[PDB]
C-alpha cells in the first residue's frame, strides 16, 4: 500500500482485496527441464 | 551470440515480465491496468543465460536456460510475481 | 527417415526423425501445405 500511495487507482484496486487474497509466486530462475532441440532446428534458429 | 555456446555472455530484454497480475473468476487473467498504467514501460526487464554441461561439439553438451531479473535483490535465482485472486 | 548422432549401443546416440515428400521439387527438406482461411 505504501509503495503505490501517490496513485489513487492503485490504492482503490488494492483496497478491493483482503490481505488473505493476494499471493506471490516465487518462480525459480533456472529452467525445470532440459532444452530439448534437434541440431538441425538449432542451426535453423541460429541462421534465423 | 549466446547460441555460440560461450558461457560468458548474457542478454537482457526490456519489458517482458509483468509483476502484477489479476486472477479473475473468468478463464482469462491479464496484467493489472491500475497498478501499471503504461502497460508497456512498466514491465520488468529480464536477462537470460544459457548453461551448458559436459556429458559434434554442439550436440556434445546438455543445456538449459536460466532466467533472472534485470536488477534483483534476492540471489537473482528467484523471480517474484504478485497475483491478486478473487 | 531416422537420423542418429554420436554423443548400451542403442542408447549411445541422439536421434531425430526426418520427414520428406514422396517426390519433391524444393530440396525435399520442406513440406508445403495449402490452407484456406475464412
Amino acid at each position: 500500500s505504501q509503495q503505490f500511495d501517490p496513485y489513487p487507482l492503485a490504492m482503490q484496486f488494492i483496497s478491493q482485496y483482503s490481505p488473505e487474497d493476494i499471493v506471490t509466486a516465487q518462480i525459480e530462475g533456472s529452467s525445470g527441464a532440459l532444452w530439448r532441440i534437434s541440431p538441425p532446428s538449432r542451426a535453423q534458429m541460429k541462421q534465423e | 551470440q549466446l547460441l555460440e555456446g560461450r558461457p560468458d555472455q548474457s542478454v537482457v530484454i526490456p519489458h517482458l515480465f509483468p509483476k502484477y497480475i489479476r486472477a479473475p473468476n473468468g478463464p482469462e487473467a491479464n496484467p493489472v491496468k491500475q497498478l501499471q498504467p503504461d502497460e508497456e514501460e512498466d514491465y520488468l526487464g529480464v536477462r537470460i543465460q544459457l548453461r551448458r554441461e559436459q556429458v559434434t561439439k554442439a550436440s556434445d553438451f546438455l543445456e538449459w536456460w536460466v532466467i533472472e531479473l534485470q536488477d534483483c535483490k534476492a540471489d537473482c535465482n528467484l523471480l517474484p510475481m504478485v497475483i491478486f485472486s478473487d
